[PDB]
C-alpha cells in the first residue's frame, strides 16, 4: 500500500510487525471529485 | 490572492480592460494561497488542467461580462482583449448563475512541467493567464471573487523536500 | 481552586499552635479537608481528616490526640489545632483539599513549623 | 462552462469545451500513504525524547503534509544514532519506566539502529490540531531514552488522513519565485 | 427555489436557496462504541433550531473579515441542560446562516463549518474553502445551509473542555450599496443538532 | 484497604451517610491491595468492567440498606444520597443471601484508559464511585467487607516495566 | 425473595421483599391523544430511581401518625429539568419505602399511593386500605413496593399546578423495641417516574 | 444482582442490569506466554553466575509477575556480554565443570553473545516460592562463567503458571497515586 | 503462543529450539471465570 519493495512474504507475521486493525458494527473526497460536473450547463452552438 | 491582499478583482471604469494578469506557474505569488499551489512545494513536477472558478458578488442591478484567456509562451502576452481574442479563451456574463469555471490547458513540449521557477528563468515558461473586463453595465465598485482547484487530469509527481 | 496555610511560625516543646487555610474557587463544604506533613529528610507523612459535615475526623497515631482538626464551612477554612508539641513534629505542613478518604489532591504550598527544644 | 458559484458542488471543466483531449493521469506519487512514508530528521534532545510526529519541521515535505489533516493515523518506525542501550517504552507509561532493561531495549549496534513501533495510543485516530496551541498529552507514541542519542527518523507506515486543512507555498515578492534549479 | 427544513416541532423556509452542503459525510458513523458499555441514548426532544446573531456586515469590512464561532454555545433550551446532566455527548450540526440586503447589495460571503479551529493565519484564508462552505452572493441566495456530522478523536466528546466544530463567516469581497441596496446587512444564525446521544448522568446539585 | 488498614467500612449513626467514597483508578490507594490492581501496575491501559463484592458481616438480629453509585468525572461526586439517586445506582439490603455484587461500567471518551495516575491530573478522568448507608436496623458497630475482581469484559494491555 | 428492580441504568436489591403492588392497572393507558396533536414525545433519560428522607419512626408516634409525600418533587437530575422545559408531561410512579430495624422490632406500617390527596380525615384513615398499598412489618419485610399509572383528569398534566399522586405512610401499630430491636427506625424512599411524556417546549430565559 | 458472598463462586454481573451493553474484550496483552517473554536485567557477579529467576527483582515487570505464581515452568533465553569465553553448565553439574571447553561456550563475538537453552532442572515443575526464605539447590537452570560478565538478561520461552499468588502495587499516600506521565 | 514473529520455519529442528515435552498415563481459571453467575438472583420488574 505504501512505498514497499519486497516480492518476497515478510519475514515476521502480519501481527508483529503491523499493529492490528479492529472493526466495528479515497473514500470521501474521491466520491466528491467523481461527481465533478463536466458539461455545458446551456445549450452548444457549432 | 491579489493586490491589496484581497482574493478579489474589482471592475473598473478607464481606457484599461486588464483586469488581472499573472503567470501560469504553482510558484507564482497569485496562487501561492491555494491549496493547489500549497501541494506543489512538495513536488518537483506537474502535468495536467488547472481550473478556475469566478464568482460575481455585485448586486442584482449590475451586469459585467468578462474575458479568460490563455497565452502561451514565446510572446508577449496580450494587453488588450482585442488581441486576446486569437488566444484560447472564453467569456460569459452575470446572470441568474453567479458562477463560471475555467479550465486552463496543460500545454508544453515536455510531458511534465517543474512546480519550482528557476532563478535563471527571465520569462515563465508556462505562459500566462489573462482576465479582461469586457463591459459593465453600472458595475462601479462591485468585486469578483476567483478560486483555483485541480482539473480532472491534474498529476503531480516526485515528491522533493524542499524546506519552504 | 487554591489553598493556603498560615499560622506556621517556631515554638518550644510543650506549646501550641493553630494552623489555618483558605480555600478559593469552588464550594468548600463540598470537600474533605486534610493535613500533610514532610518532616526533613524524611518523606511526607498524613496526619489529620475532617469530613464536609465536620462530623468525621481521623487522626495519625503519633498526632492522635495531641492535635485537633476544625473547619469552619462558613469561613472557607480549616483549622488544625497543635497541642503538646514536640520537637519531632517540626515539618512543613501541607493543607490538601479533596473527596478520597485521605483527603489527597489540591494541596496548598504548606506552612513551616518548628518546635524547638 | 457557467453555473452558480454559490452551490460549493464541485465543477470541472475540460479541454475539450474548445475542441481539446483530455489526457491520461497517473497520480501514484500523491497518493498518502505513498508520499508520507520515508524518515524525515527530528531535532533530538540529549537523554529522553517523547516520539511526536508534531515536532516534525512544519517545512518538511513530511512535516507539512502530515499538518493538512485534522485526524491522521499511522504506525511509526525509528531510526536513531545513539550511545549506550536505546530503550522503548509505549504509551502513557510512567517516565521511571524507561530505566528498566525489561522494556523493549536495543543494544548499541553501529552505525545505527532501526526499529519499527505500532501505533500505541489510546484514541482511535490522533490529531494535528487541537481544541481546548497544546496538545493533549494523550497523543504520542512513547518516548525513548539513551545515553545520548545524536540523531532521530520518523517514518510512517499505513499513513490515513481526514478532514484537510491549508497548505500553504513560501510568498514571492516578485511576480514569480525564483530558485537556482540543478543545472548541469 | 424553495427549500423547507424541518427539525422537531420547528421549521424554516427559504425562497431563495442554492440547496444543502453535506459536509465531509452524509450520515452519522457508528453510535453505539464498546467505550461506553451501551449505556448511551439519544435525546428526540433536543433537536430543533435555535438563533443567534453574528455581526453587522458593512461596506468598511475589508477582505479578510472573519467571525469564529464555537459550537455548541451557551444554550438555555433542552440541549443547554444535556451538556450539565450528562458527561459525555455527541451529536451533528445542521447549519443555516441568513443575511439579507436587497439584491441590488453586493459582495460576497463565505460560511464553513470548520473542525478543530485554532488561530487560523491570515494567509491560511485563502485556502478556507477546503471546508465545506457556501457563499452567500446577495445578488442571488440569501442564505447558506450546511450540515456536518460529529468528528472527535474520540467516539463521545466532553463539551465542556472541547469543542469540535466552529463555524466561521469570512468576507470575500466588500459589501456595496450602489444606491439601491440595503446600506448594511445583519448576519444571524440558525443551527440545530443532530443525532445527538448523551451517557453518564452526573449528581445533582442539592 | 479501608482507614485504619481494614478492609471493611462500619456502619455509622449520624447525619452522615456516605460509608466510603474513592476514584474510579487502578492506582487508587484504596485498590492498592487488590490483586485485580496487582496487575495493573504492569501494563499501561485497560478497558471493560469491574466488578464490586460486598458481603455484610453483621449478626442476624441487624439490617441495613445500602446504596453504591457511580459519579462520572467533570462535577463533583455526591455528598448525599438524595443527590446520587440521579447517577447510575443500585441498591439493596441484608438478608439470607449476604453477598451482593456491583458491576462498574466502563464509561469513557477513548476507547481505553491509563492505568497509572499522571501528577499533573488534579481531578480524577475516571470519575468516582460512592458507597452509601441509606439506614440500619441496630446495626451499630457491624461490618461490611468489599471485595474486587475483574468482569466478563476486562480487558488490559500494552505490557510495560515502571518498577514499583 | 430476592427481588432485583432495574429502572435506566439504576437498580435496587431486597432480599426480604413481599412482591410489587400494580395499582388501578397493569400498564399506562394511551399516550397519543388528540389534544397534543401528536407532538408529544418520550423521554427515555429521565426513568430512574432517586432517594427522598420521610422521617424517624419512633414508639412515641401513636396510631394515626402519617406522613404526605406529593409527587412530583423537587428533583435536581434530568426529571426536574424536563418540568421546567415542557408544559405538558406526564408519567407513571414505581415508588419503593425502606424502613430497616433488626426482626426484633415490631409494630407496622401503611404506606400508599393516594391519588388527589387534601385533607383526609382522621377517621378516614381507618378506610386508607381502599388504595394501592403494602404493609412494612418488621417481622417480615424490611421494604414496600407500588407502581401506580398516571391518573387525571386532563392527558397531559402541568406539575406546576396539580400534583396527581400523594405518597402517605401511615403507623397502624406503635414501635416496640423489646430490647432486642433498633432503637427507631428511619424511613427513606426510592422513587422512579415511568413512561414519561413530555410536549410543549417553553423558550429560554435569555 | 444479589447471592450469597460465603460461597466464593464467582459472581460476574454486567451492564444490562440497569440498561447497558457488554462489548467486546481482546485480552492478548495479558496472555501468560505473551506478556513474560522479553528480557529483563539481573546483576551480574564477575565470574560465576548461576542461573536463576528469582535473582530478577521483584518490582521489575517479569520479576513481579513471575512471583505471582507458585509453580512455573518454561525455557530460558540469555543475552549475556561478557569478555573472554562464556561456558554454559547443564543443572546440577559440579562446579568445577565451568572450567571445560567441552562444555557449551560460545567464544567472544561481539557486542555481546545469545543463546537459546532448554528446561534443564530435574523437577517436573519450579517454584517460586517453597515452604521447607531459601530456595532448594535444585531450582536452576545451571550456570555460566566468563573471564568477567558485564550484563545478563533472562527471557522466558513457553512459560506456565500455576496457583495464583498476591501481586500487589505501591500503595499511595495521597488518595491517588500521581506520576509524571510522557506528554509533548 | 509467545512473542514470536517468523512466517517462516525455525531453522533448528523443534526438538533443539526447545525442550520435547513428555506425556504420563486456560485449563483451570478460565474454566472458572466462564463459569460467573450473570444473572439476577430475585424476580425482574420492569
Amino acid at each position: 500500500s505504501g512505498n514497499t519493495g519486497s516480492i518476497i512474504n515478510n519475514y515476521y507475521m502480519q501481527q508483529y510487525q503491523n499493529s492490528m486493525d479492529t472493526q466495528l458494527g479515497n473514500d470521501w473526497f474521491s466520491k466528491l471529485a467523481s461527481s465533478a460536473f463536466s458539461g455545458l450547463f446551456g445549450a452548444l452552438l457549432a | 490572492h491579489f493586490d491589496g491582499d484581497v482574493p478579489y478583482v474589482t471592475t473598473k471604469t478607464d481606457s484599461d480592460r486588464v483586469l488581472a494578469q499573472f503567470d501560469l506557474s504553482l510558484a507564482a505569488k497569485h496562487m501561492s494561497n491555494t491549496f493547489l499551489a500549497g501541494l506543489a512545494q512538495y513536488y518537483t513536477q506537474y502535468s495536467g488542467t488547472v481550473n478556475l472558478h469566478f464568482m460575481f458578488t455585485g448586486p442584482t442591478d449590475a451586469k459585467a461580462r468578462y474575458m479568460i484567456a490563455y497565452a502561451p509562451p514565446g510572446m508577449e502576452p496580450p494587453k488588450t482583449p482585442e488581441a486576446a481574442a486569437h488566444c484560447i479563451h472564453a467569456e460569459w456574463d452575470t446572470g441568474l448563475n453567479s458562477k463560471f469555471t475555467f479550465s486552463i490547458p496543460y500545454l508544453s513540449a515536455a510531458d511534465y512541467a517543474y512546480t519550482a521557477s528557476d532563478a535563471a528563468e527571465t520569462t515563465n515558461v508556462q505562459g500566462w493567464v489573462c482576465l479582461f473586463q469586457i463591459t459593465h453595465g453600472k458595475a462601479e465598485g462591485d468585486a469578483l471573487v476567483v478560486l483555483a482547484s485541480a482539473g480532472k487530469d491534474f498529476e503531480l509527481r516526485l515528491p522533493v523536500d524542499a524546506r519552504q | 481552586v487554591q489553598l493556603q496555610e498560615s499560622g506556621g511560625g517556631l515554638v518550644q516543646a510543650g506549646g501550641s499552635l493553630r494552623l489555618s487555610c483558605a480555600a478559593s474557587g469552588r464550594t468548600f463544604s463540598s470537600y474533605a479537608m486534610g493535613w500533610f506533613r514532610q518532616a526533613p529528610g524524611s518523606e511526607r507523612e498524613f496526619v489529620a481528616r475532617i469530613s464536609w459535615s465536620g462530623g468525621s475526623t481521623y487522626y495519625a497515631d503519633s498526632v492522635k490526640g495531641r492535635f485537633t482538626i476544625s473547619r469552619d464551612n462558613a469561613k472557607n477554612t480549616v483549622y488544625l489545632q497543635m497541642n503538646s508539641l514536640k520537637p519531632e513534629d517540626t515539618a512543613v505542613y501541607y493543607c490538601t483539599a479533596g473527596f478520597a478518604l485521605p483527603p489527597s489532591d489540591y494541596w496548598g504550598q504548606g506552612t513551616q513549623v518548628t518546635v524547638s527544644s | 462552462t457557467t453555473s452558480t458559484g454559490e452551490s460549493a458542488d464541485p465543477v470541472t471543466a475540460t479541454v475539450e469545451n474548445y475542441g481539446g483531449e483530455t489526457q491520461v493521469q497517473r497520480r501514484h506519487h500523491t497518493d498518502v500513504s505513498f508520499i508520507l512514508d520515508r524518515f524525515v530528521k527530528v531535532t533530538p534532545k540529549d537523554s529522553i525524547n517523547v516520539l511526536d510526529l508534531m515536532q516534525t519541521p512544519s517545512h518538511t515535505l513530511v512535516g507539512a503534509l502530515l499538518r493538512t489533516a485534522t485526524y491522521y493515523f499511522a504506525d511509526l518506525e525509528v531510526a536513531v544514532k545513539h550511545k549506550g542501550d536505546l530503550t522503548w517504552v509505549p504509551n502513557g507509561a510512567p517516565v521511571a519506566a524507561l530505566d528498566n532493561t525489561t522494556n523493549p531495549t536495543a543494544y548499541h549496534k553501529a552505525p545505527l539502529t532501526r526499529l519499527a513501533l505500532p501505533y500505541t495510543a489510546p484514541h482511535r485516530v490522533l490529531a494535528t490540531v487541537y481544541n481546548g496551541r497544546p496538545l493533549p498529552t494523550s497523543f504520542n507514541y512513547g518516548a525513548i531514552k539513551a545515553t545520548r542519542v545524536t540523531e532521530l527518523l520518523y517514518r510512517m507506515k499505513r499513513a490515513e488522513t481526514y478532514c484537510p486543512r491549508p497548505l500553504l507555498a513560501v510568498h514571492p515578492s516578485a511576480a514569480r519565485h525564483k530558485q537556482k534549479i540543478v543545472a548541469p | 427555489r424553495i427549500l423547507t427544513t424541518r427539525n422537531g416541532h420547528t421549521t424554516s423556509t427559504t425562497q431563495s436557496s442554492v440547496g444543502i452542503t453535506h459536509g465531509y459525510a452524509t450520515a452519522e458513523d457508528f453510535v453505539n462504541g464498546p467505550n461506553t458499555s451501551g449505556l448511551e441514548t439519544r435525546v428526540v426532544q433536543a433537536e430543533r433550531f435555535f438563533k443567534t446573531h453574528l455581526f453587522d456586515w458593512v461596506t468598511s469590512d475589508p477582505f479578510g473579515r472573519y467571525y469564529l464561532l464555537e459550537l455548541p454555545t451557551d444554550h438555555k433550551g433542552v440541549y443547554g441542560s444535556l451538556t450539565d446532566s450528562y458527561a459525555y455527548m455527541r451529536n451533528g450540526w445542521d447549519v443555516e446562516v441568513t443575511a439579507v440586503g436587497n439584491q441590488f447589495n453586493g459582495g460576497c460571503l463565505l460560511v464553513a463549518m470548520v473542525p478543530e479551529l485554532c488561530s487560523i493565519e491570515q494567509r491560511e484564508l485563502f485556502q478556507l474553502t477546503l471546508f465545506p462552505h457556501q457563499f452567500i452572493n446577495p445578488r442571488t441566495n440569501m442564505t447558506a445551509h450546511i450540515k456536518v456530522p460529529f468528528v472527535g478523536v474520540n467516539r463521545y466528546d466532553q463539551y465542556k473542555v472541547h469543542k469540535p466544530w466552529t463555524l466561521v463567516v469570512m468576507v470575500v469581497a466588500p459589501l456595496t450599496v450602489n444606491t439601491e441596496g440595503a446600506p448594511q446587512i445583519k448576519v444571524y444564525a440558525n443551527i440545530a443538532p443532530t443525532n445527538v446521544h448523551v451517557a453518564g448522568e452526573f449528581p445533582s446539585k442539592e
